[PDB]
DNA sequence: AGCAGCTGCACCTTCACGGCGGGCTTGAT
DNA sequence: CAGGTAGACGCGGACATCAAGCCCGCCGTGAAGGTGCAGCTGCT
């Protein structure tokens, strides 16, 4: 689930949120904040 | 010798490794004050090893 | 006077010197450093031996 | 010319900063010319008063350490230098490179003079050892053996004295004192035979010597042709360039009562053996050979093979 | 005023120039 | 003050397959040159 073809994964929604200032629906906002709660290495190249 | 070990295709030639060379420099950063052939090769006396074996 | 009697050709005096310095537990001691002019190339050099 | 009547054994000596760079093409262990000059200095200092003639040195080299470093990403090595004082006006001095090394080496030396008598048997070797402590071997001072666990004494072993079974017992009791070391010998006939072998319709002289030192990991199938033992190039003396000048003509000589002559290096081959596979300890001695009218001031190990 | 001696300055040559490794020696108590 | 002799200790056959092995950014500077000529002060 949450495959990059259907644009509903964490990276796509985060890059749409912080860079282009278009927030998604509230459930996907819960998913991206829960991703930031889980923690990792999310840096680009 | 790298990619034809299992093959019989081997050139009529070879190489040499020369382990444990040592470089020695005569002119510091202006080697032309020593001589002209010392400018052709900058330092690099390239001394050959002649050291005694270690017992164990 | 012993060093003077050795320096005047009479003997060749052999001395043994030991020094104890009290620094502290786990602190840094400073040996001699070597003069290395050619450290080879970046990404692997040492800059203190 | 000389065959020693007795051997003197100096124990394991230590040298702290010897000379690493021995020749314009070689580095490593120092030249045997230093050891022959050392035993001639011992002769000039002690041998006149005690009516003994000291000649010949067998080199052992129990251990050897060099002060070198390998730069990052290169397989070559460089030397660690010293920091000389400033010239004047605060300017740093131009660096002249030199190498250093630490040696632990014992050497046996053959005395043949008729100045050894029935009463002097052990005080001769003690008087030699007390004088060989305040001297240097290759530019490096001899370490003096301060307060430690157990000392090491000399030996004065007579050669002809004793039965032949006792002669082999004396050779075994001398060989047991220097068994964990090695020995440097000169192999010139092997180099000449390899010259005759390698010369097959092509002319070459000195790449012969380069051939016996490298690693021939190349062969048509790969194969690595080996060599008998540790073969190493050594500086075996000098060769003349200029005619011999009279003792007061060369400007800025070392002394003005000796003829001077400009020379250059020669190069030979040698081997590091073990001291238990030779069965002869009157061998392994190094001597000078001058030939003063044509240059070629050489030193070698005669009577070996 | 005229040699000896000290200090400052211009002149000169050359791009680093590869890594999967590579050898041969070591005792007897 | 004391304390045992003897002889022997088993066979067989088998030990598993599957799928994957991270991205990013950066690596210190300073000092390590002879030689010849012009010209400037100080001295006899």
């Amino acid at each position: 689930y949450r495959q990059p073809k259907q644009k509903l994964d964490f990276y796509t929604l985060l890059d749409n949120w912080v860079l282009r200032d278009e927030a998604p629906a509230v459930e996907q906002q819960h998913y991206v904040i829960a991703n930031l709660i889980r923690g990792g290495v999310f840096g680009e190249a | 010798a790298r990619e034809a070990r299992s093959r019989q295709e081997s050139w009529p030639h070879g190489f040499s490794e020369y382990p444990n060379l040592a470089i020695q420099k005569f002119g510091g950063t202006k080697p032309q004050n020593i001589s002209q052939l010392n400018s052709e090769r900058y330092g690099e006396n390239w001394l050959l090893p002649s050291l005694p074996p270690h017992w164990q | 006077e012993l060093i003077a009697s050795g320096l005047s050709g009479s003997g060749h005096v052999l001395l043994e010197v030991v020094a104890f310095a009290r620094i502290g537990d786990g602190q840094e001691v400073f040996p001699s450093q070597e003069l290395i002019l050619d450290k080879g190339d970046k990404k692997g050099q040492k800059s203190k031996t | 010319v000389t065959d020693p009547e007795a051997l003197l054994l100096l124990p394991r000596l230590s040298i702290q900063n010897a000379n690493a760079i021995s020749s314009p093409l070689t580095w490593g262990f120092p030249s045997p010319g230093a050891f022959t000059g050392f035993v001639h200095a011992l002769q000039r200092r002690v041998g006149i008063s005690l009516d003994i003639e000291l000649d010949g040195v067998g080199i052992v080299c129990h251990r050897f350490e060099a002060q070198i470093s390998q730069p990052a990403g290169k397989r070559t090595k460089v030397f660690n230098l010293t920091r000389n004082p400033l010239n004047r006006d605060g300017s740093t001095a131009a660096i002249v490179e030199e190498g250093r090394a630490h040696l632990e080496v014992s050497l046996l030396l053959g005395v043949h003079g008729d100045g050894l008598d029935d009463h002097p048997a052990q005080e001769i070797a003690r008087q030699v050892q007390e004088q060989a402590g305040a001297m240097r071997l290759a530019g490096g001072s001899i370490l003096p053996w301060c307060n430690e666990r157990f000392p090491a004494p000399n030996a004065e072993l007579l050669m002809l004295g004793g039965s032949d079974e006792q002669r082999r017992k004396n050779q075994r009791r001398l060989t047991r004192r220097l068994l964990p070391g090695f020995a440097l010998v000169s192999r010139e006939a092997l180099l000449q035979q390899h010259l005759e072998t390698l010369r097959t319709t092509l002319p070459e002289a000195t790449t012969l010597d380069a051939l016996l030192d490298l690693c021939r990991i190349n062969f048509e199938p790969w194969q690595v042709r080996d060599k008998p033992g540790w073969l190493v190039p050594i500086p075996a003396g000098y060769n003349a360039l200029s005619p011999l000048y009279l003792p007061g003509e060369v400007r800025n000589a070392r002394d003005r009562e000796t003829p001077l002559r400009f020379v250059e290096n020669l190069f030979g081959l040698g081997e590091w053996l073990s001291p238990h596979r030779v069965a002869a300890l009157s061998d392994l001695l190094w001597y000078h050979h001058a030939e003063p009218d044509k240059g070629l001031y050489r030193w070698s190990t005669p009577r070996f093979v």
